[PDB]
């Protein structure tokens, strides 16, 4: 039940545009529930948003290993890879968060 | 601006 708490404070904290403390709540998530791609996701997407790209796309990747289908992790690692100057890996992520949009 | 799911 603990992590359906830690995950919301650190959701609550991202609402509100507390990146730094949104971490601190998603990473106690994820020392619990180190299966829920969710907790992946919106880790990765605090560090994004701090524009901490690199850490960004290390917590993109598991979270598009256990869900291949979240497009919107897809883009935003696309962003990521396109912020560090790597156009390849960028253009490979964009296509693939494409090709689950119709 | 990015959203959230």
């Amino acid at each position: 039940n603990s992590a359906e708490a830690w995950k919301n404070l650190g959701n609550a904290y991202y609402k509100q545009g507390d990146y730094q403390k949104a971490i601190e709540y998603y990473q106690k998530a994820l020392e619990l529930d180190p299966n829920n791609a969710s907790a992946w996701y919106n880790l990765g997407n605090a560090y994004y948003k701090q524009g901490d790209y690199q850490k960004a796309i290390e917590y993109y990747q598991k979270a598009l290993e256990l869900d291949p289908n979240n497009a919107k992790a897809w883009y935003r690692r696309g962003n990521a890879y396109y912020k560090q100057g790597d156009y390849q890996k960028a253009i490979e992520d964009y296509q693939k968060a494409l090709e689950l949009d119709p | 601006m990015e959203e959230v799911d």
